[PDB]
Order: C-alpha cells, then structure tokens, then sequence
DNA sequence: GCTAATAAACTAAAAACTATTATTATGG
DNA sequence: CATAATAATAGTTTTTAGTTTATTGGG
C-alpha cells in the first residue's frame, strides 16, 4: 500500500512520496485451524479463557471487572485501558521529517534493528516533486551524508526514529 | 549469573546537615532526599534485582538490630518499592525536615565505627548472592575527628576490615563543592557526581547474561564453541497483569478448549491441526507440524567465504548479533578465533554460513562480517572483534517494484540542496534518543504510583523542532527553492 | 451495622486520605455497611474523592460516576445517618445527578 | 459503488544461569 | 545382598514466534 506523506524538511521544505514495502519477512496467511480429530469441525472447539481469583474453591469472575495492572518496582499499580490510554501519547499523522544529516562513517551497520526495507519514491503525476527527489539524492550521492528521520507509519503507529 | 547490587544511604543529621551552608537555598539535608530520590526511581526503572538501604547517624531515639547509640536504620536491605518512595518523601522540603525533627530530632554524637559495624550487619543480613557492594556517605563535615584519636584509629581499623570484605565507601563534598577541600582526613585510605545522579537517568534495562551458545562446526568434523551475543533489542512496556477491579488480586487465568456438542473438554493430544486447499480438507498433527518447522540440528556449518560485496544496504533483515568464541566444553575454540579474528585486512572476503539458532527450525543463511577491535584510548574496547550476523534474505523475501522510471536531474537544484545540507548538519549521536512511548509510560508509573498531583512530561529529543533548523540554516531554504508550481494543493 | 441503609450499595473508597487515613474511613464506612471497592463500577453508587490525583482526574473525564468530597461523607458520620446532597462536595457527576440536582436546585 | 494484507497484541513463547535433591561406581 | 558416603539428575528466569485488533481496499 502506497504511503504518501509530506516529507517535511524545516517549515518550507514539503514534498509528496509514497513508501511501500519492498524486503520483508514474507509470511504464509493459511495456519493450521483447530479441528476435533473424530470429526474434522471447528465448530464444536470452543477455545476460551477462564478468569478466577486466587480462591479455595477458585471462584470465577467477569471479563469486565479486569483491570490492567503493572509490577512497579516491588508493586503493582492497576491501570485501565481508558487511562492507559488517555495518559500515553505519540504525535500525529504521517511523521516523517528528517532532523539533520552527518557523516556515513557515523553510522554502522552493527547498529542495525527492524526487518522493514522501506522502499521510497516520489508522487504520482507530479514530475515536480520527482525532480526534486532526484536532485536530492544526487546531492546526498555527491557529499555521503545519511539522513536521519523520525519516522511515524500513521497517527496510530509509534513514533520510531531512525535513518 | 545473577547477583544483586546493593548500594547504602548514609548522611549526618547532628547539627550541620540542616542549615544553610553559607548560602540561601535549602538545607543539604532537601537536596540529598532529592536526590536519593531520584535514584530510587532511576534504580526502578532501571532494574529490580538489586537492594537500597537507609541509615542516619546521629540519633536520638535509636532502632538498629544491634541496638547501638546514635544509630538509627530507616529502611534495610530490600528492592525499592513505592511505599518507600512515600517513606522517603515524607521527609522531604522543610516541611519533612520540621516533621523528622518531630519524631528523630538532631543533634547526637557520630560514631564511625559503630555505622561501619550496622552497615556490615546489614550487609550480612541479606541472604542472596551480592554481585557488587558499594556504600556512599555525604555530609559537610571534611574532617569530623577533632573528638578522641581512639575513634578514628576505631574507623580507620573497620575501614580496613571492610576493604578486606570487599566494602567500598564514597564520600564527596557537599559543604564546599569544588576547590578539592573534602576529604582531609578521609584521603588516606578512602578513594562531581551530584549532577550526575540528580540527572536520575532512567528507562534502560541492564543485561544480566548472553544467550545461544552454539558450535560453529566447519565440516562434519570440527567444530568451535561460541556464543552468540546481543547488542540491541527492541525494548517495550513490561506486559500488563490482569488484575482484579475490587481487590487489585491476580486473577488465575486459566485458558482450554471447549466443545458445545457435548459440554467435556478436549485434550491437547485429541485436537489435530486442519488446513484448506482446493477441494480438500488438510489434516494436520501437531507433532508433525513441529517435524515440519524442524530441518536440522541447531549448529553454524560453514558453506565458504563471499567477498564484502555481495552484501548491500537495501538489502536487510532481522538486526545483526555478536559472536565470541566460549571455551567451555571445547578448548582451543578462542585461540583458533582469536587468530582469524586478527586476520581480517587480508580476510576482507566475508564468511559464509546458514544459522541455525535453536532447535526444530528452518536455517536462514547468514554472512559473518569480522567485527574489529576498536578499542579506546581510555582503555574502552567498544564492539570486541567477533562476527557480523548478517541474515541473507530469501528469493521471496523481495516484494516487485513498479518499473517507473526517472531521468538525470539539473545539477543546479543538486548544487544548491547540497549547500542547503552542508549549512544543515547534524552532529549525530547513537546514544542521544529515547522512545517517547516507553518513557512516557515510566512516567505515568512514576507518577500514578505516589500522591503526585500530575504527572511530568519529559522533553524528548525525537521531536522536531519547528524553527531551530530554520535558524540554523537561514532562509535561504526558501530562497533557494525555486521550484516552479510546489506540489503543494 | 450503624446504619444498615448504606449496605448493599458499593461506594468507591479510592481516595480516603484526604486529611484521615484511608483505612480509618474504610473501617466507619464498614460500620454503615458500605462495600469498599478500590475502583469504579457499574454498582457503584458513588466514588469517594480524597487526595487530588491523575486518577481522579480521570474519574472527572470518565463522565460514569461522581466526585465527592469527603465533607458529605463527614456530615454523614457526624449525624448517623444520610445528608442531603449538597451540590459543594460535588466536583464531576452523571448526567442522572446533573437531572437530580436541576430538579432539586435551579441553576 | 458490502469486503482492507494492515502489524497496538495477538498467546503463551524449547531459555540458563544459580540454587537443591535422588543414585551410587564404594567403606561393609 | 547393610550404610560416615556420592553425585547427574532435576528446578526458577531471561527473550522470539507464534496470533487479534484495526484501516486502505470493488463486480
């Protein structure tokens, strides 16, 4: 799926392009569904979780008196998905804006983490922001420098810093 | 190998510990609970296999298990927990100075060797393996010996009986900091760090052991004992304990297979696996499906050696490991190692090998690049020379590209982003970022774990700034854009 | 067992160190026969609002139950008995207490 | 002109280190 | 076919590969 996102350089500096995926761990979409041997349905599995307190007789209890809790240092504090929720929070949008360049001998591969080649090209029908890639790149070619991006898939995804 | 780490608060409280100390800010005794504090909450964060204590010297009402005079333990060898954090804050400001004057007081006699002989009962309390033991002591007295010479030959001697268990103490001015006016008696045979642990640096683990100790066997006959070692891995909140909504318990959960024809439960042996293709029902085993997942015995069998540049940056997969050789059940393995790993200006050519990390596993081929021994002129060897592990990525591992195709651009626009970058560089640091996530969530810890009215937010440097690059470059960003219609809507 | 009306109806006791200690709280509302909880709920008639928190600032968001001041609870214990609601103790309320209160007060 | 290949948890993760208890090869 | 024994087995915790939620997607 195309990712068009304004790459943002500065307060001026917006150009369109689109990510997509181009090396990645491929993974098979079919896995082993649970059938009963004698009669090959899934329908009569019923896979389910049982909730009970730490009781003599183990008493059961709902699925909505649980509450999220954490082991903070030699405790836990109980959080709710709402106020876990509402107390994290990331920046919006499709983050992608490049916070500077420096020197490739600066980076190293033996500092290397993620499974995502992110290919990236320019916009559709906008020869503009393709020139201007283009000229980008060259000028990265011509001094060797990285460029380093705060990197956000959506509003949703976690903010991921990288280059 | 596990061991805790145990570091002891120690502090006067007689008569200098709660004035102003030649200046008008608060007393030593606000800022040393700030920052004890902060430790506390970096240690929290940082990892809970290790013990703090707290012991003040000078007493009025003294409680120790030795039951000495001028003694008095607060909080003993245990890991830190929020009630502590309540403990210690009670006493904080001048508010929890007039509160510990209520119900500790000040003003008592110090006794050296009395607070080394509680600190090593403390330390003898504990009953688990203690990797490191350090103990640190502020206060603003440089000399406090004018009192009898037999106290001081009494420290000096227990001083010397701790080194020789392994005790190490730390002191450091806090009545004149700077101008090396601390420690005039203390400098015999005792041996700034304030901002350093007000800094309370959090939100970094602490590895405790390697893992994967495989055998890098060159034929069917050889083979070399060696241990893969990580150096980074993709850090996340600890996962949430369900826990129950009236009484904060941990609930049992307790998960199994059901069937609604008849009501019994099915075992794990009874429920085979099932698959669907064409026109066909697949029936799996469990067993079987974990023969399939199997192709061989875990080991690095070397396939040869590829020259370094087969390998290609747009070519990348799951992050890269460390490998050093461990002569634990074959000897000569570090030797041998040790010799190739020298042998890399000649051995540019990388080796190749399909790895297999564990057991019943499909092997990833994966290239060895020779890591060099960078070491430092401070004696550090950062990244110890070993082997780069590379994962190779399979033919279906590449997803098609469209073939669109774009030509050569103007070299003036190239020129000026060029000069637009030089002006815009960025000194760039591995160690100089933090995921806002995951600290943010330390905070909301930190914060909805004690009484704090709002919780702090931390500044983090991965949030771009607005004008700073601007600035930093001038206008000339606009001035040299020249592009003619912006794809701008 | 001091006034058993307040028994079968749950009350929040999330905050009860406002100026007392929680469990003292804890222990004269057991004497009334109220249901501590530690958390809000669907039962629960009303959650106790002690210590100024995050989590009681969540409360005041999560517009389900309300913020009461210990100073109701205090006139309650003080008499013995129920006190009339008296719209100061309240900080966030339902929308069934915001229709109560318009039809027990003006504006 | 109503069926997304997304990626937060899905679910329960083949892991060693440092700690004790059952076998013996042997005194008898 | 006994008893001052003895040890080579086990057992707690770190970290990867499994699967559900959710959003661009037509005849």
């Amino acid at each position: 799926i195309h990712w068009p996102c304004r790459l943002t350089i500065g307060s001026n500096l917006s150009i369109r392009i689109a990510a997509y995926k181009s090396i990645l761990q491929e993974r098979v979409k079919k896995t082993w569904t649970v059938v009963d041997a004698k009669t090959l349905k899934k329908e009569d599995i019923q896979k389910e979780t049982v909730y009970c307190l730490n009781d003599d007789d183990e008493t059961e209890v709902l699925k909505e008196d649980i509450i999220q809790g954490f082991r903070y240092g030699s405790d836990i504090v109980p959080f709710s998905k709402v106020d876990e929720e509402q107390m994290k929070y990331k920046s919006e949008g499709k983050c992608f804006s490049v916070l500077g360049f420096c020197k490739s001998s600066q980076v190293q591969r033996r500092f290397f983490m993620g499974n995502q080649v992110l290919k990236v090209f320019a916009a559709r029908d906008d020869e503009a922001a393709a020139v201007a890639l283009s000229s980008l790149i060259h000028a990265l070619d011509d001094l060797d420098m990285v460029a380093i991006v705060r990197y956000a898939y959506d509003k949703r995804a976690n903010p991921q810093v990288g280059v | 190998y596990s061991g805790r780490d145990s570091l002891i608060f120690l502090v006067d409280a007689s008569k200098a510990m709660f004035e102003s100390q030649s200046e008008d800010e608060l007393t030593p005794f606000d800022m040393s609970i700030q920052c004890i504090q902060s430790v506390y909450i970096s240690k929290i964060i940082s990892s809970d296999r290790d013990l703090l204590a707290v012991v003040f010297y000078g007493t009025e009402k003294d409680k120790n298990s030795v039951n000495f005079k001028n003694i008095y333990v607060l909080q003993e060898l245990d890991n830190p927990g929020a009630k502590r954090i309540l403990e210690l804050d009670q006493f904080k400001g001048q508010q929890g100075q007039k509160r510990f004057q209520d119900m500790m007081g000040h003003g008592s006699d110090y006794s050296l060797s009395e607070v080394l002989w509680v600190c090593a009962n403390l330390f003898s309390d504990v009953q688990f393996k203690m990797s490191h033991k350090r103990i640190m002591l502020f206060t603003n007295e440089d000399n406090p010996h004018g009192n009898d010479s037999a106290k001081a030959s009494r420290a000096r001697t227990k001083a010397g009986d701790l080194r020789d268990t392994g005790i190490f103490l730390d002191l450091m001015h806090l009545k004149k900091p700077g101008g090396f006016d601390i420690s005039l008696f203390y400098r015999d045979i005792i041996s700034s760090k304030l901002e350093d642990l007000l800094r309370k640096v959090r939100a970094k683990e602490t590895r405790k052991r390697a893992l994967s100790r495989l055998k890098l066997k060159l034929n069917k006959d050889i083979v070399i004992s060696v241990g893969i070692y990580n150096l980074v891995q993709k850090a996340l909140k600890p996962p949430p304990i369900k826990l129950y909504r009236e009484t904060n318990e941990p609930v049992k959960t307790k998960t199994r297979t059901f069937n609604t024809s008849t009501g019994g439960l099915l075992l794990p042996s009874d429920t085979k696996r099932s698959q669907i293709y064409g026109s066909r029902q697949i029936i799996l085993e469990k067993e079987e499906t974990e023969e399939l997942k199997r192709f061989d015995d875990p080991g690095l069998m070397l396939m040869g050696f590829k020259p370094l540049v087969l390998l290609k940056k747009h070519h990348y997969l799951r992050p890269s490991l460390f490998v050093y050789p461990e002569e634990s059940l074959v000897i000569g393995s570090s030797t041998l190692f040790s010799a190739l790993l020298i042998k890399c200006l000649e051995k540019e050519v990388a080796a190749l090998c399909r790895y297999t990390p564990r057991r019943n596993i499909p092997p990833y081929f994966v290239a060895l690049v020779p890591q060099e021994e960078e070491l430092d002129d401070q004696k550090i060897q950062v990244t110890p020379p070993g082997f780069q592990l590379v994962f190779l990525p399979f033919a279906d591992d590449k997803r098609k590209m469209p073939f669109t195709e774009k030509i050569m651009a103007t070299p003036e626009q190239v020129g000026k982003m060029k000069a637009i970058v030089e002006k815009l560089r960025f000194t760039y640091r591995s160690d100089s970022f933090e995921n806002p996530v995951l600290q943010q969530h330390f905070r909301n810890l930190e914060a909805l774990a004690l009484d704090l009215m709002e919780p702090e937010q931390a500044v983090d440097l991965t949030l771009p700034k607005v004008e700073a690059m601007n600035k930093r470059l001038g206008s000339l960003v606009d001035e040299f854009k020249e592009l003619v219609y912006p794809p701008d809507y | 067992k001091i006034s058993n009306i307040f028994e079968d109806v749950e009350f929040c006791v999330m905050s009860g160190t406002d100026s007392q200690p929680k469990p003292d709280l804890e222990n004269r509302i057991a004497e009334f026969g109220g249901y501590i909880v530690q958390n809000p709920g669907p039962d629960t008639y009303c959650v106790i609002a002690g210590s100024e928190n995050i989590r009681v600032k969540n409360i005041i968001l999560s517009n389900k139950h309300d913020v009461v001041k210990p100073a109701w609870l205090l006139e309650c214990f003080k008499t013995k008995s129920f006190v009339p609601w008296q719209p100061r103790f309240m900080i966030h309320m339902c929308p069934s207490t915001k229709e109560h209160f318009a039809r027990e007060y003006d504006c």
